[PDB]
RNA sequence: UGGAAUGCGAGUGCCUAGUGGGCCACUUUUGGUAAGCAGAACUGGCGCUGCGGGAUGAACCGAACGCCGGGUUAAGGCGCC
RNA sequence: GGCUAAAUACCGGCACGAGACCGAUAGUCAACAAGUACCGUAAGGGAAAGUUGAAAAGAACUUUGAAGAGAGAGUUCAAGAGGGCGUGAAACCGUUAAGAGGUAAACGGGUGGGGUCCGCGCAGUCCGCCCGGAGGAUUCAACCCGGCGGCGCGGUCCGGC
């Protein structure tokens, strides 16, 4: 594995990163340069917005038909959609980057998205039915995204009602583990 | 059946083994062939009739 | 700009041989130094005819030298070939000659050598003959060959003796029409 | 340049623009000037100038 | 004879090296590598070659014997000089002049003579 | 006294590709009301050819072209562009 | 009416040998589960598709996640070789860095500015002879001995081929 970036101070910084993700391309290049430079908390809590439509993502280089909203002036940008799928992708990232930083013995709370790069990944392939006894691609865009993490000296606790939260325990993640115990 | 072989006159394939004997016994030839004689005795080199046993 | 034509700047003649030969280009080069450094036009000549082609070389027969070399006045002199001296069996006496050429057959070396002659080779008569004195330049028939039968005016043309291309030679090939008065014409 | 005066400045050895030659004058040579009048300037030179 | 020779090596030859737009000679007894008639060392019936020492001291002039032409094991004659730079080269100035061996050779030998001389120098 | 001037090295032979739609201008010229029309003679052009001028332009005017420095010109120009 | 071996032919078959041939869009359609998959009612039509590593040593274990996926760790010379894995081009795309941006961009000539690096620059060459100061010697010429070599019209020496 390599990252487009290295990390200038490897010691401070933690990784993550995903293939053949299937939220697309456009929306997700667009979604991961909002969040570029955003201190983790900020971070987190500014793609929960979008899911709820309450901070836009402005779209600026794939921005073709792209409508108007009134949240996109908040980024000096007429264009702006809330892509969902693309928030929730990116909060996974974060969550699993964060754990990364913990096992690394990093103040989470300081942790600034340095470096964020989506790329495209090969294209899954269906087809659609044209007029005609014609078929035509149907093509999904998955992506590549790997986010690098450093410390800053700006320090942001986690929110109370976050740290609040119980330990959510899964059945099915319980049923396997005592398969294989 | 492209032409593969070529007719060559006899005549001039001798004067062939001719020119290549002539050219045998010359010392500067044979070094610029490349072969090492700069301490065979003579040219052309005879040795006695032994050797074909 | 000049007013001026350059379709004949470049002078076709060769000035070396395309023949390979390292034999002949040993000739070449004493001949080049003979035709430079001498007066001689006899050397200049020579030296010419080293770079001619085979069939600008055409061979001398051994009776058409003695005819030549026969003539009043040219006894004791070498006879001078830049070509092959070849035999003639038509020929029953064989003179005393003397004869320089690139080649000489196999037989007519015997003829001319039991007869008393002597043959040299170029570079032998430039050591025998520096300027070219007391020879006699000779050469073999140009238009002995049998293109030559087929140039000219084309066969059908009036008065055209010209040769033509058959591939066999008889009553049924090229005889009906054009050659005589009863078959449409003649010319 | 037509064919009879390119015929005559050829001859008159003035194959090049701003070139220059003597000439002799006389009935053969003073009609040849004539034909080629368009493409020419000449005239009597005095000492100095030869 | 050294011309009949030439005319069959000048352009084919294990010793021709063409590179680079030059042309070069590997052969013993050249003095200057070069692919040339006068400096073959191979053709001629007398030939100069000057080499360094088997160790780094001096220099070893060779001289073809006039009689062993087609008996190479005989043919050369190897002097070993190891005296001061003048003296090693006043000697080789007088094996080619004072014998007439060559004597369009001379000055060549003598620039080779002094090239390895200076070779053989400490290195700064 | 190689018998006018001028200039210029000539002769000769093989093999031979492409071409075989052309078009334009001065002068001359047929048909047509005429045509940026159709058809001819002569020379020269474009085609195959850039370059300076004609703002622009196949052909007009000047002039034909290796890569450069200096100088001078042609046809054209010199209010500003 | 009739029979008859041999010398001759042989892109099918069995079994071999070789090559100035091709080298995975080539060479047979077929280097591989190819006359296969698949298409057509049928006669017929008919592909794509080779490569981890020397060796599976094919990544135990910890941790986030429902998982796909990650972060550590480990094997290996190398995973900057991680099971459609040798190398890994271009088009196209992400990001970073630098520069710039109203006559679409691009382009020829001439400079200028800025970078990337290169000279592995920064008191600037080397060589011969001669003059002079200081030194130090496997110390010079000339003669003697020995070896080798070139040439000799040795005006015409002997012997050899
Ligand atoms: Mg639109
Ligand atoms: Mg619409
Ligand atoms: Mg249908
Ligand atoms: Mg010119
Ligand atoms: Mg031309
Ligand atoms: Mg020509
Ligand atoms: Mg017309
Ligand atoms: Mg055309
Ligand atoms: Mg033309
Ligand atoms: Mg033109
Ligand atoms: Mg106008
Ligand atoms: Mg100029
Ligand atoms: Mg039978
Ligand atoms: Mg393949
Ligand atoms: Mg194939
Ligand atoms: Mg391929
Ligand atoms: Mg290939
Ligand atoms: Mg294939
Ligand atoms: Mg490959
Ligand atoms: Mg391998
Ligand atoms: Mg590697
Ligand atoms: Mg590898
Ligand atoms: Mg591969
Ligand atoms: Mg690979
Ligand atoms: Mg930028």
């Amino acid at each position: 594995v390599r990252y487009s970036l290295d990390p200038e101070n490897p010691t401070k910084s933690c990784k993550s990163r995903g293939s053949n993700l299937r939220v697309h391309f456009k929306n997700t290049r667009e979604t991961a340069q909002a969040i570029k430079g955003m201190h983790i908390r900020k971070a987190t809590k500014y793609l929960k917005d979008v899911t709820l439509k309450k901070q836009c993502v402005p779209f600026r280089r794939y921005n073709g038909g792209v409508g108007r909203c009134a949240q996109a002036k908040q980024w000096g940008w007429t264009q702006g959609r809330w892509p969902k799928k693309s928030a929730e992708f990116l909060l996974h990232m974060l969550k699993n980057a964060e754990s990364n930083a913990e096992l690394k013995g990093l103040d989470v709370d300081s942790l600034v998205i340095e470096h964020i790069q989506v790329n495209k990944a090969p294209k899954m392939r269906r087809r659609t039915y044209r007029a005609h006894g014609r078929i035509n691609p149907y093509m999904s865009s998955p992506c590549h995204i790997e986010m690098i993490l450093t410390e800053k000296e700006q320090i942001v606790p986690k929110p109370e009602e976050e740290v609040a939260q119980k330990k959510k325990i899964s059945q099915k993640k319980l049923k396997k583990q005592k398969l294989m115990a | 059946w492209r032409r593969w072989h070529r007719r060559v006159n006899t005549t001039q394939k001798r004067y062939a083994i001719c020119s290549a004997l002539a050219a045998s016994a010359l010392p500067a030839l044979v070094m610029s062939k490349g072969h090492r004689i700069e301490e065979v005795p003579e040219l052309p080199l005879v040795v006695e009739d032994k050797v074909e046993g | 700009g000049v007013d001026i034509r350059h379709n004949k700047d470049r002078k076709v003649r060769r000035k070396e041989p395309k023949s390979q030969d390292i034999y002949l280009r040993l000739l070449v080069k004493l001949y080049r130094f003979l035709a430079r450094r001498t007066n001689s036009t006899f050397n200049q000549v020579v030296l010419k005819r080293l770079f001619m082609s085979r069939t600008n070389r055409p061979p001398l027969s051994l009776s058409r030298m003695i005819r030549k070399m026969k003539l009043p006045g040219r006894e004791n002199k070498t006879a001078v070939v830049v070509g092959t001296v070849t035999d003639d069996v038509r020929v029953q006496e064989v003179p005393k000659l003397k004869v320089c050429a690139l080649r000489v057959t196999s037989r007519a070396r015997s003829r001319i050598l039991k007869a008393g002659g002597k043959i040299l080779t170029f570079d032998q008569l430039a050591l025998d003959s520096p300027k070219g004195r007391g020879t006699v330049l000779l050469s073999g028939p140009r238009k002995g060959r049998e293109v030559y039968r087929h140039f000219g005016k084309a066969p059908g043309t009036p008065h055209s003796h010209t040769k033509p291309y058959v591939r066999s030679k008889g009553r049924k090939f090229e005889r009906a029409r054009g050659r005589r008065a009863s078959r449409g014409y003649k010319n | 340049v037509s064919p009879k005066v390119r015929k005559v400045l050829q001859l008159l050895r003035l194959r090049q623009i701003f070139n220059g030659t003597f000439v002799k004058l006389n009935k053969a040579s003073i009609n040849m000037l004539r034909i080629v009048e368009p493409y020419i300037a000449w005239g009597y030179p005095n000492l100095k100038s030869v | 004879s050294a011309h009949l020779q030439w005319m069959v090596v000048r352009n084919c030859s294990s010793f021709l090296i063409k590179r680079n737009k030059q042309t070069y000679s590997t052969e013993p007894n050249n003095l200057k590598a070069r692919n040339s008639f006068r400096y073959n060392g191979l053709i001629h019936r007398k030939t100069v070659g000057v080499e360094p020492a088997a160790d780094g001291k001096g220099v070893v002039v060779v001289m073809k014997r006039r009689s062993g032409q087609r008996k190479p094991a005989t043919s050369y004659v190897r002097t070993t000089i190891n005296k001061n730079a003048r003296a090693t080269l006043s000697s080789i100035r007088h094996m080619i002049r004072k014998n007439k061996y060559h004597p369009d050779l001379r000055m060549a030998a003598i620039r080779r003579a002094s090239a390895i001389l200076r070779s053989q120098k400490p290195v700064m």
